[PDB]
């Protein structure tokens, strides 16, 4: 469960903060060493960048922000509502 | 005449150095002087090719380099423009706390898109075109080979 | 005349001042000010009186 | 000529650096070769960028030949798979 | 201001030309691959060839040399003089091949032909047609002069818009012949999906076609006229980047706003058909 915790955590940091210093990252993870941070870092989680002592979270391109998704597809989308809808009528 | 057809982005000096003498000799012909205004005021249709040409060139210009481009002050520059909107010979906004003047009519989604289908219907009818073409290479290609 | 002159105006000054805000939709009310070379705080109280009109 | 169409904003700096040509020049000979009909676009100073209309056809070799056989086999793909897409669809929905 | 003779904008092909085609190319060539040849007689107006009647005009070709090809003028005018005797109206605006594909002599057809009509139209029909389209392809002679200097003034076919459009009286007579297939209750969706899906078999095979082309110049087979792969070149360079950011909102408010216009009219159809539902009931239970 600890684990599991843990895991669930670095899950939220990266979502929430685009970067996190090193301090509060062992923090919130209740890491007791820095190289056990580090290891748990390069193991579990390789796409977190550490510079300057803070946890750069490369944050998805399009993800928290609204109506940011593909063009053709949602369009598409409405190719199979409107032909799948008249071909009936 | 050309050069006023022709869209170009008249500079004044280099103009006006060489026309000085030809229009002073207007003087001297029938008809009396152009006017002494007419310098001044010939000052403003370079002003107004310019910026024609400028808005369609240019849609978001800093004042400065408008004030720049148009070898006249901030205020000036800003002027003219301010009465051009004003005389809807431009649509144009200034935003003088950041000096931008964007020449560009918002666009409605529906302004923005009539135009993409219509590019893309274009782009239908030049593959389209594109199309008819292929063939009929190979309708005359293969011909060539039938010899 | 003159009894309406008030209100011509008054008329004068909402339209030249509907001509002066088209070109911006964000403005600072003392380049308003300058731009008619009205007193900040009539220009501050004439539009809002326009708002709430 | 080198960028695709969809890349037709260009900063003035990198037109300045390739043509190791000031602002206001760089500025100048942009409007020039846009007032001649060689070229149609727009130019953005705020950020500094140039927004061309301006895309030619013609001058180019067996690379780009391959090259457009890479995209075109990559479009043949792109209709394969809507076309594919389609006829999945159709059957429940044709057969009502 | 050399160009004095009124460039073909159209040509409008009709019904009756193409049976009278299709019947000369069954009794001359049912079982031979010969192609058949005519005349084709109508009026002009405003760069429009009205391609009104045509007739058989015999043709042979040598299926050994190409070059020679026989069709004779006697008949040719003898036909002219009484037909216009039958209509004054009607005079000669082209002839008429059936086959595939142009071949190098259809151009001395063109030549010797021109002394009829100053501006001759050459249109091309396939008797049997395989693809989804207009069977006929028009075509005009220009003296094309090619910048380079070693070859003289070479006379080139340039394709022309071709259309099919049928008179009252044909329109009566061609459905009355095609009513045991044609389809009139089409809603019209159906038949705009059906266009739409067609044209995407075009254009994206036309791709592979151009591919396939490009891989030829690569080994070495083909080269190409530089103004078709200039063509190709432009269709590239006017591809919009489909993804366009604001033009992305763009869609989706054009989206939400269709189809919620969509969602008013399945609301009013859901009323009506409600409606007469319980309209339905009372007739049943009186």
């Amino acid at each position: 469960l600890a684990k599991t915790v843990r895991d669930e955590i670095a899950g939220c940091s990266e979502k929430a903060y685009d970067t996190l210093s090193v301090n509060d990252a062992r923090q919130l993870l209740l890491f007791s060493s820095d190289k056990d941070l580090l290891e748990y870092i390069k193991e579990e989680h390789p796409e977190w960048e550490i510079k300057d002592g803070c946890v750069v979270f490369q944050k998805s391109k399009d993800s928290a922000t609204c109506k940011e998704i593909p063009s053709l597809l949602l369009i598409n989308q409405t190719l199979s509502y409107a032909r799948e809808l008249e071909r009936i009528v | 005449l050309k050069q006023l057809v022709t869209m170009e982005v008249i500079l004044w000096t280099v103009l006006w150095n060489e026309f000085e003498s030809e229009f002073d000799n207007e003087k001297n012909l029938l008809g009396g002087p152009l006017g002494e205004k007419a310098g001044e005021d010939l000052k403003q249709r370079v002003i107004e090719h310019n910026i024609l040409v400028i808005s369609k060139y240019y849609s978001r210009i800093t004042l400065k380099r408008l004030s720049d481009l148009l070898c006249l002050s901030l205020q000036e520059a800003e002027k003219h423009l301010s009465d051009m909107v004003v005389s809807k010979a431009l649509i144009a906004k200034i935003d003088r706390p950041m000096g931008i003047v964007c020449f560009q009519v918002v666009k409605d989604s529906n302004d923005i898109l009539n135009s993409w289908s219509m590019n893309l219907e274009k782009l239908l009818d030049l593959v389209e075109k594109s199309c008819h073409q292929i063939h009929k290479e190979t309708m005359v290609h293969k011909a060539s080979l039938e010899v | 005349i003159h009894r309406h002159l008030s209100s011509l105006y008054d008329t004068l000054l909402e339209q030249n001042l509907c001509r002066l805000i088209e070109p911006f939709s964000k403005v600072e009310i003392s380049h308003i000010a300058e731009l008619i070379e009205l007193p900040v705080d009539h220009v501050e109280r004439k539009l809002s009186q326009m708002i709430l009109d | 000529f080198n960028r695709p169409a969809e890349d037709r904003t260009i900063p003035l700096k990198v037109i300045a650096e390739r043509t190791r040509l000031s602002i206001e020049d760089v500025e100048y000979l942009l409007m020039k070769s846009l007032s001649v009909h060689l070229i149609e676009g727009i130019i953005d100073q705020m950020e500094g960028t140039v927004h061309v209309s301006w895309v030619q056809p013609r001058v180019l070799g067996i690379p780009q030949i391959t090259s457009l056989r890479d995209r075109l086999d990559s479009w043949l793909g792109k209709v394969n798979t809507a076309l594919l897409s389609v006829e999945a669809e159709t059957p429940d929905l044709v057969a009502s | 201001q050399i160009f004095s003779s009124k460039s073909i904008e159209k040509v409008v092909v009709h019904p009756l030309v193409l049976l009278s085609i299709v019947d000369h190319y069954n009794r001359v060539a049912r079982d031979t691959k010969k192609r058949v040849i005519g005349v084709l007689l109508g009026s002009t107006f405003k760069g429009t060839v009205d391609v009104t009647n045509s007739y058989a005009v015999p043709f042979e070709e040598d299926d050994k040399d190409s070059s020679i090809w026989f069709l004779d003028h006697n008949y040719h005018e003898s036909m002219f003089s009484m037909f216009r005797r039958i209509n004054a109206k009607e005079h000669v605006v082209g002839w008429y091949s059936t086959g595939p594909k142009l071949r190098e002599n259809d151009l001395d057809v063109h030549r010797l032909f021109s002394d009829y009509v100053p501006n001759p139209v050459l249109v091309i029909i396939d008797v049997q047609p395989e693809e989804l389209g207009i069977p006929t392809k028009a075509y005009y002679a220009v003296e094309e002069v090619k910048e380079n200097a070693t070859q003289k003034s070479q006379k080139v076919f340039v394709h022309v818009p071709s259309e099919i459009a049928a008179h009252e009286v044909e329109e009566i007579g061609v459905e009355h012949l095609l009513r045991d297939v044609k389809d009139t209750t089409i809603s019209t969706l159906a038949t705009e999906v059906t266009g739409k899906l067609g044209a995407l078999k075009g254009l994206d095979a036309r791709l592979r076609e151009i591919r396939s082309y490009l891989e030829l110049v690569i080994q070495e087979k083909l080269p190409l006229n530089h103004e078709i792969l200039y063509h190709l070149q432009d269709v590239f360079n006017l591809l919009p980047n489909l993804s366009v950011l604001e033009l992305v909102k763009a869609f989706a408010v054009k989206t939400n706003d269709m189809m919620l216009v969509i969602y008013l009219s399945s609301l009013i159809r859901s009323v009506i058909a409600l409606h007469n539902l319980i309209n339905n009931k009372m007739l049943n239970k009186e």
